[PDB]
């Protein structure tokens, strides 16, 4: 229909490096509009670092679109003091080699946020491989690189935020406040992990390894019985209260017995507002959610993706297709059960892996949703959706198919994996999307006509 | 239309080998249909008098199950003392899972990589799936090798037992299995590990549901994410694969689920160290024998068809039911109304699916002839 | 006070043994889902409990 799937752009990364694992638009409607793309097992050029994964800079409207590797960090692994002070020499504290960084890229104006969720250091106190989150908030342009790890902290095990894999889902309010999802808190329960960039940069001091931020806000650990809840796996922001400032939302996969459920959070606070229960057991629901208005209400609406689902075909064999809730929000509130159900028609397609708003792509006044089908497609390339709005919601039949261009290999390709929209690149007033295939390490950019 | 049966051969009666005998009255017939008016017959099954078994014990060799391990040095001649009065033929195997190998898992550190455990408790190195035993009638070897078995230890409660049972499913001549009653135990006291968890280890590829078995060890543990329960139950129903889940009491609700989900298996509740796993196998085969549930394999496009089933006591059921005979005793006979609908003329001028029951190798052929 | 965990892959039969040791010291034991803690342990009585959940492989707290 609308994207100009007839010769999109095509950009391509180092082999095997998972170039377009993440994908965002960085200054948009300006001048140095580009796409970040990160490449989570990339070489880098990091003093004793093996694969510590890259995010690459691709400036848009160059007719090569020649991608080049920015240098968040040039560091290798740091060194204990008391390991060269005493007779060791050499003990790491910091495993910064098969970090996966670069696997969560978010931009928000002149600020980027790029995270590193595998990041393991052994603590001072005594050996171990807690693998906390870090993430690197570029600031101005690349003025000031700032450094955000708030899992790394003194409750350091799994039975703490030792595990946290912080960074693991991150985002950016529409005030530029910073929101982590550490998957691995409290053994496996999850933490939402939430602060905004001013305190960020106040209580820099990267003399400490521990640092604490001011004024952060997270959630509580809870009882035993809500362990591997995997709170965190995946998050979301958009006005869910009536206030003025974006609430959370955040994916519970493997909560409530492996039904799988997502909770909105407050804003000011960290208390949780509303919930929405799986449908099916191991139905993965939560892998993707988003927040968008797709009624023309004005109010935000939820999405969330259960690629996992099952479904048995009217002949009565059983079938791996994925499948996609909507919840309208009415004045009143949200409902707890699903407005819409969208579902697969291929097997092991693994449907609503990814969602994201594409803003009015149509500009009819209702706002677009595409969702992504990682293993989709007649030979298992990967297929992407495009579902119109309108004043009932959602349309249950898709506008629009993207499929890749390229044959299939002996890889699976990932198309369609990671998606992102919302923005416009070549300043047409018509809203973009970017679409990551890092399985065979390449990105696609479509744009509206 | 009309019909015809082709082979027809009588089933065995009341009281050889696994393949001589019969448990389908009617094989291979022709149905000639007619566009909208379908077609029906019907279909004897009476279970067979004694049927040869063979039985995998799959167990979790988690630091947790450290007291079960040391209650089983007796299972492989106590389990084929009790099942003498079941079968004639009877053979059993033995393998162990723990965890897949990579870093948010089991710690990484040398010392936590060699004895995961406390340094009071020396444990193993922590491993994917071992098949310690391929399916054999000796109980001695059984006795002798689950003997010897160390304890492990991992750092997450949930345990990836899945992809050791796809192994266990796919691996095939490896395992031993044979055409005959295919009985799977899965011993554990924990949740379990699925697809989409293994992206916190760094891990995508999706299972590709193969046999990778190296010198009876289960390599490519690091390479292949967990696999979804629709991939395990299309593998098991394939490859005819009844599965028991022996679990504790705490994790009950998950596992019935879970075999609510799953066809043709049943769910245990394991006490203790490991009592009562001898009568929890009998009972459990003994509920999972006495169902009968039909299955057809790809029905062209165009056409639907419909199951009824005419059960024991007088009770007739219909609706998806039909398909379902439970209850059913050794030497019961047991018939079924089939009814083939074809809302089309498909340029296929004859195409032929199976009806067969899942379980057994037993297959009833069904050719189509438009028009 | 002596708060063990016992929350991972640790097998149950290793739980309540802390508890029977516990309740047998003449302590007071406040049981819960995978989770016990004490209350009037004394120092000598804190340090025998951490050292036998450090022996029995639990996550020994303090409060
Ligand atoms: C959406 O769905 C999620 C997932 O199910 C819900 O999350 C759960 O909500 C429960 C609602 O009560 C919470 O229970 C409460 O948890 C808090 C915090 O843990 C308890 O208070 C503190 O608990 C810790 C636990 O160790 C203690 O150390 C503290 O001393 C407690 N006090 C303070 C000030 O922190 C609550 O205690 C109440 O309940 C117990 C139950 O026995 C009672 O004995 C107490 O007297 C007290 O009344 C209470 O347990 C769950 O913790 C929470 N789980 C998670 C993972 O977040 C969420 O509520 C749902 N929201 C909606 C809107 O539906
Ligand atoms: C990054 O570089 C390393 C080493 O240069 C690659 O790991 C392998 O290293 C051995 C030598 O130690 C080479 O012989 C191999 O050729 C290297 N592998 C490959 C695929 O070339 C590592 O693979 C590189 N990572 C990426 C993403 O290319
Ligand atoms: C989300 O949290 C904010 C922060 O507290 C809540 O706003 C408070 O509302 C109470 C209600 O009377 C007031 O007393 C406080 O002064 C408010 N504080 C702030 C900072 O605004 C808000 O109500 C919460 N959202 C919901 C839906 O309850
Ligand atoms: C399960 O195992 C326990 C522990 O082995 C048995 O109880 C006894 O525990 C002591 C140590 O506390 C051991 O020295 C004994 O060997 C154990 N008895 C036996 C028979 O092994 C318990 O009896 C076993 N069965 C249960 C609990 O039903
Ligand atoms: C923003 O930055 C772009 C890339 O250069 C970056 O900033 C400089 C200072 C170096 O740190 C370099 O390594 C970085 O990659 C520029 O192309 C662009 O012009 C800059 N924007 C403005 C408004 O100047
Ligand atoms: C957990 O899932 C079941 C089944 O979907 C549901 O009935 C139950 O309400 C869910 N848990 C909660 C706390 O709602
Ligand atoms: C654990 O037991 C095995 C069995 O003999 C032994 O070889 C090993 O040395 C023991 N562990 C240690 C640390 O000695
Ligand atoms: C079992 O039946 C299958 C069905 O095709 C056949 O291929 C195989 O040769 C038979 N024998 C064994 C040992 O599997
Ligand atoms: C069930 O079917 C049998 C055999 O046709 C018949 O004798 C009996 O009356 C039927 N009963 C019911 C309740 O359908
Ligand atoms: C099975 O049949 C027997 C007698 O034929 C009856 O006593 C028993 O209640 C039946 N069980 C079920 C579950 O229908
Ligand atoms: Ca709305
Ligand atoms: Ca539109
Ligand atoms: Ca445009
Ligand atoms: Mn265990």
């Amino acid at each position: 229909f609308n994207l100009d799937a007839e010769a999109p752009a095509v950009l391509s990364g180092p082999p095997g490096s998972f170039f377009g694992f993440s994908v965002e638009f960085y200054r948009p409607g300006t001048d140095g509009v580009s796409v970040l793309v990160g490449a989570p097992k990339a070489n880098t050029s990091q003093p004793g670092v093996l694969q510590g994964g890259a995010v690459y800079l691709c400036p848009w409207g160059a007719s090569p679109t020649q991608c080049t590797p920015i240098e968040f960090d040039s560091k290798g692994s740091r060194l204990l003091e008391s390991s060269l002070s005493s007779s060791e020499g050499e003990e790491p504290v910091e495993y910064k080699s098969l970090q996966w960084f670069g696997a969560t890229v978010r931009a928000h104006g002149s600020s980027i946020l790029a995270c590193a969720p595998l990041y393991s250091w052994r603590t001072e106190k005594e050996p171990l491989s807690d693998p906390v989150g870090t993430c690197y908030l570029s600031t101005d342009n690349f003025t000031r690189i700032l450094e955000y790890a708030p899992c790394r902290s003194d409750f350091s095990w799994a039975a703490g935020q030792g595990y946290c894999q912080g960074g693991f889902s991150a985002e950016f309010t529409k005030t530029g406040r910073v929101v982590l999802g550490g998957p691995g808190s409290y053994f496996w329960q999850g933490q939402i992990l939430s602060a905004t960039q001013e305190q960020i940069a106040e209580s820099y001091y990267p003399e400490y390894l521990i640092n604490l931020v001011q004024g952060q806000l997270q959630t509580r650990q809870a009882s035993s019985i809500y362990d591997d809840s995997y709170l965190g796996y995946s998050v979301a922001v958009g006005e869910f209260s009536g206030d003025d400032t974006e609430d959370f939302v955040a994916g519970v996969p493997k909560g409530n017995l492996t039904y799988g459920y997502v909770t909105i959070l407050n804003g000011s606070d960290i208390r949780s507002l509303y919930n929405f229960s799986g449908e099916q057991m191991a139905s993965y629901f939560g892998y993707a959610v988003a927040a968008t208005d797709v009624n023309g209400d004005g109010l935000d609406d939820l999405l969330v993706g259960a690629p996992l689902l099952m479904d048995r075909t009217p002949d009565g064999r059983p079938q791996e297709v994925g499948r996609v809730y909507v919840y309208l929000q009415h004045p009143a509130g949200i409902e707890p059960t699903p407005t819409l159900t969208l579902t697969g028609h291929d097997e092991f397609g693994r449907f609503g892996s990814s969602l994201t708003p594409l803003g009015d792509l149509d500009q009819d006044g209702y706002n677009d949703v595409a969702i992504g089908a990682p293993f989709g497609g007649e030979t298992q390339q990967g297929v992407v959706f495009v579902f119109p709005g309108g004043p009932g919601g959602l349309g249950s039949k898709p506008s629009q198919v993207l499929q890749p261009l390229w044959a299939a290999s002996h890889t699976p390709d990932f198309f369609g994996s990671a998606l992102r929209g919302g923005r416009d690149l070549d300043g047409n007033g018509y809203p973009d999307l970017i679409v990551g295939s890092f399985g065979v390490d390449k990105a696609v950019v479509y744009r509206g006509r | 239309g009309s019909k015809d049966i082709k082979k027809n051969k009588n089933v065995t009666n009341r009281s050889l080998k696994p393949e001589d005998i019969t448990q389908i009255q009617p094989q291979q017939l022709v149905l000639r249909l007619r566009s909208g008016e379908p077609q029906t017959f019907t279909l004897k099954f009476k279970r067979a008098e004694d049927y040869p078994i063979d039985l995998y014990y799959l167990m979790d060799l988690s630091y947790s199950m450290k007291d079960d391990l040391e209650n089983v040095k007796s299972l492989g001649t106590d389990l084929m003392n009790e099942m003498r009065r079941i079968t004639s033929d009877f053979r059993i195997g033995f393998g162990s899972f723990v965890e897949k190998t990579v870093m948010p898992y089991i710690s990484t550190t040398p010392a936590k990589l060699r004895n995961p455990c406390t340094s009071e408790q020396n444990c193993t190195s922590p491993f994917s799936y071992k098949n310690v035993l391929s399916l054999t009638n000796k109980g001695e070897v059984f006795n002798e090798l689950v003997g010897k078995q160390r304890i492990s230890g991992n750092l997450d409660s949930p345990e990836g037992g899945f992809d050791a049972i796809m192994q266990v499913a796919v691996c095939g001549s490896l395992i031993g299995w044979r055409n005959v009653t295919r009985l799977l135990v899965f011993s554990t006291d924990a949740g379990f590990h699925f697809a989409g968890d293994g992206k916190l280890g760094g891990i995508v590829l999706p299972n590709d549901g193969q046999c990778h078995l190296e010198n009876n060890m289960y390599t490519m543990s690091h390479y292949y994410d967990y696999p979804s329960i629709a991939h395990l139950v299309q593998k098991l129903s394939e490859n005819n694969i009844q599965t028991i889940f022996a679990v504790t009491e705490e994790f009950q609700p998950v596992y019935k689920e879970l075999k609510n989900l799953i066809p043709k298996s049943a769910v245990g509740t394991l006490s203790a160290n490991s009592s009562n796993v001898i009568q929890l196998i009998i009972d459990a085969y003994n509920s999972l024998s006495s169902e009968v549930i039909l299955e057809n394999g790809k029905l062209s496009e165009g056409v639907t068809i419909s199951y009824k089933s005419y059960c024991k006591n007088g009770v007739n059921g219909t609706g998806e039911n039909g398909r379902k005979c439970s209850n059913i005793s050794i030497g019961d006979e047991v018939q079924f109304e089939i009814s083939i609908t074809s809302n089309k003329c498909p340029k296929k001028d004859s195409d032929s699916f199976k009806i067969r029951p899942l379980g057994f190798t037993e297959e009833v052929e069904v050719i189509l002839q438009y028009i | 006070e002596v708060e063990v965990h016992g929350r991972g892959d640790i097998p149950r039969s290793s739980l309540e043994l802390f508890e029977k040791v516990a309740k047998e010291l003449g302590l007071k034991v406040e049981r819960n889902h995978r989770t016990v803690t004490v209350k009037g342990v004394s120092e000598e009585q804190i340090r025998e409990l951490e050292e036998v959940a450090k022996k029995l492989g639990l996550w020994v707290l303090v409060r």
